[PDB]
RNA sequence: GGCUACGUAGCUCAGUUGGUAGAGCACAUCACUCAUAAUGAUGGGGUCACAGGUUCGAAUCCCGUCGUAGCCACCA
RNA sequence: AUGACCCACCAAU
RNA sequence: UAUAUUAAUAAUGUUAUGAAUAAUUAUUAAUAAUAAUAAACUAAGUGAACUGAAACAUCUAAGUAACUUAAGGAUAAGAAAUCAACAGAGAUAUUAUGAGUAUUGGUGAGAGAAAAUAAUAAAGGUCUAAUAAGUAUUAUGUGAAAAAAAUGUAAGAAAAUAGGAUAACAAAUUCUAAGACUAAAUACUAUUAAUAAGUAUAGUAAGUACCGUAAGGGAA
RNA sequence: UGCUGACAUGAGUAACGAAAAAAAGGUAUAAACCUUUUCACCUAAAACAUAAGGUUUAACUAUAAAAGUACGGCCCCUAAUUAAAUUAAAUAUAAAUAUAUUUAAGAUGGGAUAAUCUAUAUUAAUAUUUAUCUUAAAAUAUAUAAUUAUAUUAUAUAUUAUAUAUUUAUAUAAUAUAAACUAAUAAAGAUCAGGAAAAUUAAUGUAUACCGUAAUGUAGACCGACUCAGGUAUGUAAGUAGAGAAUAUGAAGGUGAAUUAGAUAAUUAAAGGGAAGGAACUCGGCAAAGAUAGCUCAUAAGUUAGUCAAUAAAGAGUAAUAAGAACAAAGUUGUACAACUGUUUACUAAAAACACCGCACUUUGCAGAAACGAUAAGUUUAAGUAUAAGGUGUGAACUCUGCUCCAUGCUUAAUAUAUAAAUAAAAUUAUUUAACGAUAAUUUAAUUAAAUUUAGGUAAAUAGCAGCCUUAUUAUGAGGGUUAUAAUGUAGCGAAAUUCCUUGGCCU
RNA sequence: UAAUCUUAUACUUAAUUCUUAAGUAAUAUAUAAUAUAUAUAUAUAUUAUAUAUUAUAAGAGA
């Protein structure tokens, strides 16, 4: 959020520096906006980002504009650590994975207002044609005289339901999630 | 918009697509060539 | 225009898969009150809109008129 | 004398 | 870059206090490469639709077309765990007959053997395996319209004192799986020869001219 | 409407495909070919250079000359990308093949030196766009320890005189135009954040490969069946004018054409002009008509504050007073609908359709949702990670978005709850046997799924959103009465692109 | 959890090279057993013994 130029950040993954070893004792300085540390050092409750999944792996969660996760709890024995990700989902992350204290930057990409279809193209977003605009051959919502929804349940061009239909289901689900994200 | 001029020559492109060596290199093209030979064709490719 | 459902006790609404002569509200008569009105306790009215027909017995039923929202919508 | 009308009641700290 | 390289030498030839450095040329040695090669037939993998059923979904069409792969002059098959029936036969193949018969089928359309008897045909029997187990079988999902053998998954034998074959069973009978080889009769091509109530629109050109971006089409 | 061929008819008809011709002579032969002269058309082109393409079409067979510097190719290197290539066992797959990695290919791009000409070889080592403002400075007037003044403003060249070297060498100061435009430069604004890939000296070389080269290229020489008013890449592109490559002209150049000559009825096309009217036309002002600087001022209501409106309209000055090139410039207002700029039926539909920015919903935690994948590996999503990606609806913003889960789905929890496959068993069975046995069937205990059912929830999911009667002298109907639903149409808006009747009533 | 499973990253003979063997060496895993011992345990180390010459690391996990 506030890493402006001319500041000093650290990385504690490779064990607390042999520098601060010579000189609780310093955990205050240890948890500072921007310094990396295996969650096994993060005070429970610290808003974090760049949350990982494996103790020998890259940051792979909350790595976007305005995103902020939180170490919810640190099962000391199992070697995992409940964390609240941006969605609001409590997932187990290896207690010894990479997470960086600090809400990510651009906390206002959530106010940007590309106001001309041109801006969208410079960014890389070709136009979405609505299912209701199409012919029946092209999309289930297509067809009809005038404008109609065909009494057809909101769904994709390939018949997957669009509103509410849980796509990851059955045996193939997330093993590591403690509490599912808040829904609606 | 007047039609009719769908052919727009460019030697390089023609040789890439319909040239002998292109036919030779692909399996499908080799099969075509063989078929033309069997027929008796004088000109197998561009 | 044959062609679907509806014609009730003053008012509204009954009832249903028969085993029938309901409800309040209004009204009349008391009472309560200083006098009303509520409240209370007492009686009123069904041809359960007309024909014909059936099981032991159809408000019910079948069997269609005198009655209630109606029926047009292959045009080059 | 002017002078036809009056109307509402509900239940405890 | 084989009129190459690696040398070695021969000689004119150089930097060089013969002499070690190379420059050719010349010999000799030694070291490498050189896919155009058919089509048809055959075997295998995959496998339609129209159509038929006066519709149509089963079924047919049809294991056909088509696509893929691979092998040879052919290949495939081939010497019985075959048939049969109380008699018997003796590899395989093709044809006739059996026979449109038994069998089979939305018991419709339709599909349909074998034995046996003859033809054709070649020397037509013969060791190659220390005899065959995740195999016989079984259960199950499939599986040449009849007629089975196969195959995914998984269970799973036995020694001839055995084992296959018949819903089953009892008799009887026959044969030896899980190891092999095999001419000839055949398909196809090309050639020669012979015969043509075949061809001059099936009689030589041309896959050319020409149309198409292309596969492909295709004259006179 | 048989096929092939031949030949008729229409018919000597229509047509001869934007056009400027004349003459004289080649040549007692020429509308059509050559030459000369006149006239004309094109001229930010019908010109000059070119790219691509092609029956060589050429100023042609006695033919389109390259060591390299305003030559290209070839070559070196890569992009997009491609590849019977690549890597006991690269991965996956009826076969085909596919994927990933390597490797080799792939120009539309990159690529050494050079007119005071230049030398590539072998060997040893070791850059999206966009701008160039301001300010400041130097300078000619003022005036002459001023203020104004307007121009100058980074580059490139010769000259002169020096100065340093000894007539080269280079430095140094000295004078020296307006407009374009160009190249190397510098410093600099934004968001849309802006390719890849291929050493050094020194020594020693270097007897210079091949290939394009014509002409045609806004066209008769390519694509369009034609010598086809179609299509076809690039730089130039006299001057004079102007803001300009607009518009006029057009020096030079290049043209004047496979139809001419007459004729100019009716009639059609393409134009010009038009009395008095002035939209009376008509489906409808379709078409045509209409311009009182183009510059400089000046410019309303409204409004999302954006000279949006707006190039406002009118009006003004510079010019003009009878008028006396072309070219840009074509009024205003209400309504419906759509916010916009855009997209779409290439060849009948350009809109009221699509898109969009915004809004909402919703999925997916990333060994992910989506999509593709005879089916996989795997790929895109993304070298992204919920403020992301995918789907879905609405379609800027104001003011606003009410009610219902009936149905249908989605979602959640229930040991409510039927059932399918799958088992040791051992038993009635049969059938067979002489019994043993064997082969089927058939039950029967164990731990029951998802599903459905049922209960939530979920309508910016899909969807849905009452009737009758009666009432204040008449009228209406707040009120009253019944019934009925899952809920009972709410605020808007309303003869609407929604209105049948209906050309609804009333107003302009 | 060595079921599945994801991800990541010397030398001598013998038969220039390569393979086998043996011998040791080497590493490491431990074992045999001691050392010096301490809070019946043990740091180890050790000679010696086993015995190696896809691993490892991370995650998932019957």
């Amino acid at each position: 959020d506030g890493l402006r130029p001319g500041d000093v950040v650290e990385s504690f993954r490779r064990g607390i520096p042999q520098t601060l070893l010579n000189e609780a004792i310093l955990s205050v300085k240890t948890t500072q906006r921007g310094n990396c540390l295996p969650i096994s050092m993060i005070p429970i409750g610290t808003i974090i980002h760049n949350v990982g999944i494996t103790p020998v792996g890259p940051g792979k969660f909350c790595r976007s504009a305005g995103t902020y996760a939180r170490v919810l709890a640190k099962l000391p024995e199992k070697k995992k650590a409940i964390v609240r990700l941006q969605s609001g989902e409590h997932r187990y992350v290896s207690l010894e994975a990479v997470a960086t204290i600090g809400v990510v930057s651009n906390i206002d990409h959530q106010n940007r207002s590309l106001g001309k279809a041109g801006r969208s193209r410079w960014l890389g977003i070709r136009p979405t044609v609505r299912g209701v605009a199409m012919n029946k051959c092209d999309h289930p919502h297509g067809g009809g005289r005038g404008k109609s929804k065909s009494n057809k349940l909101s769904m994709s061009p390939w018949g997957q339901l669009a509103k509410g239909y849980k796509t990851r289901r059955g045996k193939n689900q997330n093993r590591m999630k403690v509490k599912d994200r808040p829904r609606g | 918009k007047s039609r009719g001029n769908t052919y727009q020559p460019s030697t390089l492109k023609r040789k890439r697509t319909f040239g002998f060596l292109a036919r030779a290199k692909s399996k499908q093209g080799s099969k075509i060539l063989k078929r033309r030979k069997l027929k008796g064709r004088w000109f197998l490719s561009h």
